[PDB]
């Protein structure tokens, strides 16, 4: 037996992991990764500890891998969504702040610059190019902020000239010297080999407001749209801008935007169409073939099981491009063959309801082993008794098929069908890689095409359309498919 | 319609299940199948469905061999041991699913379905899942499916086993009754000796998959062909006395008690048997047996008492109508009559009884 | 937090890395700064991500037009070569790499369609466009054919739908005018309608792809084709007689086919922007260093006009020039998007006849047009 | 066991199911196809007319020897990230059937208030569109990874536990067939004074080792040939899976079809392997002779 | 132990399976239920076991209110009436299975299995599976793994309703040897009556949903307390004639006989709440029909159905202005055909007589057996 005792014994020890890991998130700066896994792991513990919570032992592990990988990214995707999260307002507002404040400008001469031993200590020397002059400091030590007191010459300095490695290894030391000219000039490192009047182009007056120090020209935060705009604002606002909150702005950019709806309801339309008749000719297909390859009569059985899910077992990417290629209209040999028998010519990417089909047979190749295996286990529940009653009450296989083998799968079949249809409805890449949404829909301002799903033509808007990529509109647009599709499954 | 079957053997692999059985069953038959639990019965029955491998021997069902042609080509139907009701179907879709099959026509199920419902006393349960129903009331639910769809031949395996005695009455009754009407062959198995002796046309006694013997109900009962039968048909079993003369048309021989009485048989180291209901009254009969008093059962219509006896190591069931009161470890004495003595030789096989039965 | 004192560089898995590795091996030698190449997957859409808080490699090689997006997002540092590095590389190539008229990437190579022929064919390559249906007359005699390219993607069409006057965004002087569009005007047309009209003759196919074209190509079936100098290797293995040369002229004007030119960003977060400075101005943009990775995998043309001149000795990258130098810089601005699809779309429906060349062009003027607007 | 029928309904099927089968075969043959062209070409005839081993040789580690003379060693290591995916996957499928069967069974036998809400939640939440996701992971994976280094960026760990969220529909297809078994097999398990734990292992899960193969399976597959979160999170070559890996070959301009092709063949062999292996639990009448009825 | 159930109800939506009903088994107590198909007996054992919920009342088992616990920890053993075997398991295995849930050796395993294997005739099956069995194998299997599990209280579903004559026989003695040996609550549904009246101490009727009545199993034959316990104990059924009230004493009601004589015959049967007038139903066992030769009352009508057992005949007598036919056991093979004239005589001691509401008048004439 092991112990009683060893369990309230790895239950303090767990239960110990457990704030050595929390107070120390604490620490530093991780507030939100604090709190949550404070609730998640007391919550382990109390449910461990009781034996009353006995049923959660079984869920917890589960529902814990659930919420941390499935729920966590749905709710900031849904948080995104009430901010103007972009390609334009990409950093936070702390990020963009410190972006500006190393914006530099030239603001006087530029200086080649040597560094010469004199014994222990050091010599700085800097050359005018557009005078001809040229400058060297006294002997001097590395470290912290110093002022160089330069001073004309015609002498070269006594020691060797310094090595880039030796310049690279004291370029912190030597970044925090300023080199003062005869004529009151102040110069800094620029860069190793430079020294130059390089300076800040802006300046933090504390209030908030930026100024530069070129133009004169003042700005503020504006938290309306999220940039840095000039002051009472003025015309013109810098980059880069900040992720900033907008409430309900990208959900009724949706809803306002009269031009975005014109072909919405259509394409809906082709979208449930499209997941409709692709599940069902999975299902219909992969249950099917999972019966036939199950029938012990049948010699050949275990070689066509495998060979029957290898649409599964290479990757769907490569696959679709070779069914665009395939499927070509005057090359491909799919319709190479259809020109020699049944002479034909299908036109399959300039016609859209056989468009449409191709685009269903295709998902139908990718999709059927998925029902397949999955009926494979489903078709082990029905005991084989059940099969010597129908032969008493004379029964054939078509009638077998439909009166006890159907009935008692797709009771568990239903949950995966429903999904199977959520999946299908946003099917982007297939429709982009294959048909690329096309052919055109005519006098669609914002463009749309005859085989795009929802997902495809919406996902144009936010990321192609040339406003950059908006994951703020992104985000709103899947979460209103998203509470779509969860009222289709009603 | 009629079956045969002719040299049919059975094996499951290299264990025999059934060895070289003949049978002439005649339309309109009906016949039980009685046995050991596991002697075959359920096995032979299935190769009649189709349900089983026939591996060698000849199958006929209304005069065309039928091993190759599949259960649901043979025109048979079925009521299993374990019912095997579909689970997603009510008891009204599980009654009707043969009719279905073959030719739906609406109004027709519904009568033929509440009829045999009705007689089955399932009227109440017609919507229910299998599931929801009690052991009994599935056992009837098989019943009716198979009666609903009135195959050519019936086969019935322990069709009431599950059901209360009143209710087992009526449903012989019923089954009878379509037995007469239908006047189609049925085959039918059964642990209960009184469904046996009252339904059967022909009993086939089976032992350790082979026919023991064949015929008559009260043609088994007073005249069986072995030991096994002896002791396999009627119940409680058929008591049994290892027992020197022998005439040229009854046997002579002794009992192993102490004493040695010697006794003639109207019949052709012996094994002499005996029923229960048979022994006498002790001053009735010449033969008198005498013994210890072991145990008592008192069922109400009749008592039972076992004797140990002397010399004799197998106790001596006895049965006397109406309630005797007799206590363990008395002393009771018994008639022993020479003329319903059964006699059985070394190996097994009884000398044919020339008493003259009514 | 860009680790101090050393140098991660990202590259496309398609350029020298390992030539990239020793030119970083020789600049740890003469600084201890160790350099880093990595190469990951979808690397343009990876440093947005790490880059925005704070992390990511210090330095980045992408084409140029992506780096216009970067810098919107404030990502890149401004870069400041002098007068005297400038003079080194190609002036057009600075045009590309900047943001708000300043520099934001240091031009690395070049690239750009060129024509390709079989010399066992074709030994004189026409100079027009209007020269191929005849020529396409006298090949079908033969069973070959003239001319087969990508006819389905924009990128490969759009340079004879340029040569007189078509236009993604007006490049006015160093600002693209987002609202002057030039995919509806008489040139596009003329453009977009002696193509439709190559097919009309059948001297090409509507549905005639990249795959279908190159196929074509290689196995001696077409006497020419238009394609870039990712495409060279494999008319090596196939062992094709081939010539690389200028695109042809349409109505006396040379075909504009895209600039894409390769280039260099410092990291806007990085606390090593001086060391990579270095590495990139003295280092890796000198003929040795160039041919270091041009030796691993061959860069094509490049910016560095001393090394360009070597390397031009080879026709084939001579002509890359040639077509890129003629050809338009591709715009790095966000309104690109629009104009990719709405232009794509056009050419399919006027191509496969859903629409004639007009309305077709109009239509996709009128989708970039309000698009980049609202 | 039953008597049967007609062979030319076996005939008729074998027919059917062959031509269904070079049908469904056609476009993998011609990936084969493009993995033994030389050249890297996406198009030409099934087989191609010049035949080349040199994409197959630098995916299974050999040096190539080319026109010039000079040899081309093998740019990446292709088996290595195939053997990094068969732990990945393997060990991400192991831990999503542990996961969804025991959830399963809570949901199946047991009661607890809102588990129908809790279900319903399951799958309903997991339906939610993967657009934004990514973003999310990363942020998470780059936490963790300073507390528990195993499992944050950069690690087979990380990308294993982030496949573990991924449960709720294997959930449901355990829980849909733990019900098609009658509860009285773990009725009577629980009077011999079965725990319910006891009940779940020595009764239940033998019964249920079909939908235990199926899961195993459908994760396996997923697993193998995953790419966003497992190109996310691997930043070392040397770490790479074989799908992740397999990406080097494209670029905006062309493909290395041939050597992508040669990829895509080699990850479909783990997958039939384990198939091949799985059909030992993929058995009928399991419960046969359990329950009379 | 013992086990108590007090108002006990139960309910499947508005369908009442179980009415109120009130047990009180004592240890050690043998105590076997009846009744008809689909009247209550498995939710009884289930409720009793815990596999099913108890709508309201209170179970009670070794003095502990039960509701409530699980069923692992009731101390119950059942065996189903489905057997409810573990098929992925062999014999041996399934009746192992229990013992190596507890930390028991494998010598001690093996033993008590073996011995519950050859008793119960299944040694040569240890091996196999419960799908390589036949159903009265099967159920033996289900009988032999709560044998093994030697329970607190004992549950038997209908446990040798698939077993042959003889071998039902040889089960009864084992069950009624084990009862004796480990004196053990044993709990035992059957619809065979033979059973019922040879391993009881005490017989439990039930009636859909309700206690019919519960007693000795002879106090249940001779004294049946209404119209439905006396139809139910003993079969074939007792035959149930019309009659009129004619006179009364304290000890003693005289009835009026249906035929179209209208013989009259003194009952020795209670006379509490019977009037003068009122019909009755009287009632008589085919056991204890007298043949006509010798008898003051007799009944005569013509033979509808003869059933010949062998070591009985049945006699089935339509008798002129009862509808149902009298039914008459006599002893050895009677040769009679159907359509023939018979006779049998009604013997007034051994007539049951039951109120218009169906229950009985006590029955004074005090029956051998029953103390
Ligand atoms: C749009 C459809 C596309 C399908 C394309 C599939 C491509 C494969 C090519 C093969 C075509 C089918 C050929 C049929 C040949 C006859 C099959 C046969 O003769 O074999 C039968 C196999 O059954 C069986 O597949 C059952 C036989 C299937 C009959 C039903 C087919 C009807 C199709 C529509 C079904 C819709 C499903 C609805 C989904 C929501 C024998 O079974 P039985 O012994 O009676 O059953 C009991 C035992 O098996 C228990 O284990
Ligand atoms: N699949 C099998 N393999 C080996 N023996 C079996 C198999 N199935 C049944 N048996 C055995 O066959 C015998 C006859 O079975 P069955 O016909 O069911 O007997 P019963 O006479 O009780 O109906 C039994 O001893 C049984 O255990
Ligand atoms: N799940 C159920 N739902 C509703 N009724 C049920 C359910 N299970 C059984 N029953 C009914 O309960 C009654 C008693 O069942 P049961 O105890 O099995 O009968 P029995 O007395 O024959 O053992 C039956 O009439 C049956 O129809
Ligand atoms: O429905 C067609 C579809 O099938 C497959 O998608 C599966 C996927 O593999 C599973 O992991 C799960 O999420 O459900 C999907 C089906 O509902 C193919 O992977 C996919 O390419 C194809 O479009
Ligand atoms: F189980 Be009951 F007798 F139908
Ligand atoms: F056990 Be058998 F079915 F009599
Ligand atoms: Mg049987
Ligand atoms: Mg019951």
């Amino acid at each position: 037996w092991q112990s009683d005792a060893l369990k309230w014994s790895v239950l303090g020890l767990l239960g110990l992991l457990v704030g050595y890991l929390v107070v120390l998130m604490y620490a530093q700066g991780e507030y939100l990764f604090a709190i949550t896994t404070l609730i998640l792991s007391s919550a382990g513990l109390y449910i461990f500890a009781n034996r009353k919570a006995y049923a959660w032992r079984y869920v917890y592990p589960g529902m814990a891998g659930m919420g941390l990988f499935v729920l966590f990214p749905l709710v900031c995707t849904i948080a995104i969504a009430f901010t103007n999260y972009s390609s334009t307002n990409q950093l936070t507002f702390e990020r963009a702040q410190e972006v500006l404040l190393d914006r530099s400008w030239q603001a006087g001469k530029t200086y080649n610059f040597g560094l010469y031993p004199a014994g222990d200590e050091w010599q700085l020397a800097l050359s005018d190019g557009e005078t001809g002059k040229n400058y060297l400091s006294d002997a001097f030590k590395f470290g912290g902020e110093q002022k160089l007191q330069l001073k004309e010459t015609t002498a070269q300095p006594e020691g060797e000239r310094a090595n880039l490695r030796v310049i690279t290894q004291n370029r912190q030391a030597l970044s925090d010297i300023t080199a003062i000219l005869p004529d009151g000039n102040k110069v800094m490192m620029s860069s190793l080999r430079q020294f130059s009047g390089t300076q800040p182009l802006y300046t933090l007056d504390g209030d908030g407001t930026l100024t530069n120090n070129q133009s004169g020209v003042k700005y503020r935060p504006n938290n309306q749209i999220g940039f840095y705009q000039s002051i009472n604002w003025g015309d013109e606002k810098l980059s880069p801008g900040y992720t900033v909150t907008t409430g309900w702005k990208n959900f009724t950019r949706v809803f306002t935007d009269e031009g975005i709806q014109k072909p919405f309801l259509a394409i809906f339309v082709w979208t449930v169409v499209f997941s409709l008749i692709t599940v069902f000719l999975t299902v219909a297909v992969g249950m099917v073939l999972a019966c036939l390859v199950q029938w012990e009569a049948l010699r050949g059985k275990a070689v066509y099981r495998v060979l029957l899910i290898l649409p599964y077992a290479v990757p769907s990417f490569i696959s679709i491009l070779i069914f665009k290629g395939l499927f070509n209209q005057s090359f491909g040999e799919i319709n190479m063959m259809l020109s020699a028998l049944f002479g034909v010519k299908p036109a399959w990417f300039s016609d859209p309801t056989t468009a449409r089909t191709m685009l269903i047979i295709v998902n139908t190749w990718l999709g059927y082993p998925y029902m397949m295996i999955l009926c494979m286990g489903l078709l082990k529940a029905i005991p084989d008794d059940l099969y010597e009653a129908s032969a008493m009450d004379g029964a054939g296989p078509f009638q077998n098929f439909f009166k006890i083998t159907l009935p008692l799968l797709i009771k568990p079949l239903t949950p995966l069908m429903i999904a199977s249809f959520a999946f299908n409805f946003n099917n982007f890449v297939l429709i982009q890689l294959l048909t690329n949404g096309g052919p055109d829909r005519l006098g669609t301002t914002t463009p749309a095409g005859y085989t795009d799903l929802l997902v495809n033509y919406t996902y144009r808007i936010a990321f192609e359309g040339g406003g950059g990529q908006d994951f703020g509109l992104a985000a709103a647009i899947a979460t209103l498919i998203f509470l779509l599709v969860g009222a289709l499954a009603i | 319609a009629s079956v045969q079957l002719q040299n049919v053997t059975k094996a499951w692999g290299e264990v025999v299940v059934s060895k070289d059985i003949n049978l002439d069953i005649h339309e309109g038959e009906f016949v039980v199948f009685v046995g050991p639990s596991g002697c075959g019965k359920s096995t032979l029955l299935r190769m009649i469905a189709g349900l089983e491998t026939i591996t060698s021997g000849d199958l006929f069902i209304g005069e065309k061999r039928m091993n190759d042609t599949p259960p649901a080509e043979r025109g048979v139907g079925m009521v299993f041991q374990s019912y095997a009701l579909y689970p997603h179907l009510s008891v009204a879709e599980n009654m009707s699913f043969g009719l279905k099959l073959a030719g739906a026509k609406k109004e027709v199920i519904n009568q033929r379905v509440n009829q045999v419902a009705e007689v089955l006393q399932l009227a109440h349960l017609l919507d229910r899942k299998p599931k929801a129903l009690s052991g009994g009331q599935r056992q009837r639910v098989a019943i009716g499916r198979t009666l609903v769809a009135e195959p050519s031949v019936f086969l019935l395996d322990e069709p009431l086993s599950n059901l209360d005695a009143a209710l087992r009455v009526q449903m012989r009754i019923e089954i009878s009754r379509l037995h007469k009407r239908l006047g189609r062959t049925m085959i039918y198995v059964t642990h209960d000796q009184v469904e046996a002796m009252t339904l059967a046309d022909k009993i086939v006694v089976l032992d350790a998959g082979r026919v023991a013997q064949v015929g008559k109900p009260l043609e088994l009962y007073h005249y069986p062909a072995d030991r096994f039968v002896a002791g396999f048909i009627g119940s409680p079993k058929m008591n049994f006395l290892p027992v020197t003369a022998t005439a040229i048309d009854q046997v002579q021989v002794e009992l192993p008690m102490p004493n040695r009485q010697q006794v003639w048989l109207p019949v052709e180291n012996m094994s002499l048997g005996i029923r229960p209901e048979h022994l006498l009254p002790s001053d009735i009969a010449d033969v008198i047996l005498e013994g210890e008093v072991q145990v008592v059962e008192q069922l109400g219509n009749e008592t039972q008492i076992h004797i140990q006896i002397p010399s004799i190591r197998q106790n001596l069931v006895y049965r006397q109508n109406d309630v005797v009161l007799v206590e363990e470890g008395a002393t009771f004495a018994i008639g022993l009559p020479p003329e319903r003595c059964h006699l059985f030789r070394e190996d097994g096989t009884a000398c044919r009884r020339l008493h003259k039965e009514p | 937090k860009i680790e101090e004192g050393k140098l991660v560089i990202w590259i496309n898995g398609d350029k020298g890395y390992n030539g990239l590795a020793e030119v970083g091996k020789k600049f740890e030698k003469d600084t201890g700064i160790k350099v880093t190449v990595e190469h990951p997957d979808k690397l343009e859409e990876k440093f947005p991500q790490v880059a925005a808080t704070g992390d990511g490699p210090d330095i980045i090689f992408w084409a140029h037009d992506r780096f216009g997006g970067y810098a919107q997002s404030g990502l890149l540092a401004e870069i400041t070569p002098d007068k005297a590095f400038q003079d080194k590389l190609y002036p057009f190539t600075w045009d590309a790499v900047r943001y708000n008229g300043k520099l934001i990437a240091y031009p690395i190579a070049v690239e750009a369609l060129s024509l390709i022929y079989n010399k066992d064919l074709l030994p004189n390559p026409p100079k027009t466009w209007e020269e191929i249906p005849a020529l396409d007359k006298e090949l079908k005699a033969k069973g070959k054919s003239a001319l087969m390219f990508n006819l389905q993607e924009p990128y490969f069409t759009w340079p004879l739908i340029a040569a007189d006057g078509g236009y993604a965004f007006k490049y006015e002087n160093g600002k693209y005018d987002i609202k002057d569009v030039g995919v509806d005007n008489a040139g596009a047309k003329a453009g977009l309608t002696f193509l439709v009209d190559l097919i009309k003759n059948k001297h090409m196919n509507a549905d005639t792809d990249y795959s279908i074209a190159e196929a074509a190509f290689n196995k001696g079936e077409t006497a020419m084709t238009i394609n870039g100098p990712w495409a060279w290797s494999n008319i090596d293995t196939s062992k094709v007689n081939y010539g690389v040369t200028v695109l042809p002229t349409f109505k006396g004007q040379p075909s504009k086919p895209f600039v894409g030119v390769l280039s260099a960003g410092i990291n806007a977060a990085s606390p090593n922007k001086e060391l990579a400075k270095e590495f990139l101005e003295n280092y890796l943009l000198t003929d040795e260093g160039l041919e270091a990775v041009n030796k691993d995998k061959p860069l094509g043309a490049v910016a560095l006009k001393s090394y360009e001149e070597e390397l031009a000795k080879d026709p084939r990258i001579a002509a890359t020039m040639e077509n890129a130098q003629k050809g338009e810089i591709m715009p790095n601005i966000p309104q690109m998007s629009a104009f990719w699809y709405a232009v794509r779309t056009a050419v399919i429906n006027a191509a496969s006849g859903r629409q004639t060349v007009d309305e077709a062009l109009k239509d996709a003027q009128t989708r970039i047009t309000k698009a980049s607007a609202s | 066991a039953m008597v049967q029928p007609q062979k030319a309904r076996l005939f008729i099927t074998h027919l059917l199911l062959l031509l269904f089968i070079a049908a469904i075969m056609f476009p993998l043959l011609m990936v084969v196809a493009i993995s033994l062209r030389q050249g890297n070409f996406a198009t030409g005839s099934l087989i191609p007319e010049q035949i080349s081993w040199d994409h197959w040789k630098l995916a299974l580690g050999f040096s190539v020897e080319q026109a010039d003379g000079r040899i081309t060693p093998p740019p990446f290591p292709v088996l290595l990230w195939l053997w990094n995916s068969v732990k990945v996957a393997g060990i991400s499928a192991i831990g999503i059937v542990a996961l969804s069967t025991t959830c399963a069974y809570a949901f199946a036998r047991m009661r607890f208030p809102g588990k129908a809400t809790l279900l319903k939640g399951m799958l309903i939440f997991q339906m939610f569109p993967a657009v934004l996701s990514l973003v999310a992971l990363y942020a998470l994976f780059d936490r963790l990874g300073e507390y528990i280094p195993f499992i944050g960026l950069n690690t087979h760990g990380g990308v294993i536990f982030a496949y573990l969220g991924g449960i709720a529909l294997h959930v449901w297809t355990i829980k849909g067939y733990f019900e098609t078994i009658d509860s009285s097999l773990e009725e009577a398990a629980a009077l011999d004074g079965a725990t319910p734990w006891q009940a779940f292992r020595l009764v239940l899960l033998p019964l249920s080792v079909p939908i235990l193969a199926v899961v195993f399976i459908l994760s396996f597959i997923a697993a193998i040939t995953e790419v966003p979160v497992a190109s996310l999170l691997l930043r070392d070559v040397n770490s790479y899976t074989l799908a992740v890996g397999m990406q080097q070959y494209l670029n905006p301009q062309n493909y290395l079809w041939g050597d992508f092709a040669a990829a895509a063949v080699m990850s479909a062999l783990p997958i039939t392997i384990v198939f091949l292996l799985a059909q030992r639990w993929l058995v009928n009448g399991l419960t046969a002779g359990g329950v009379k009825g």
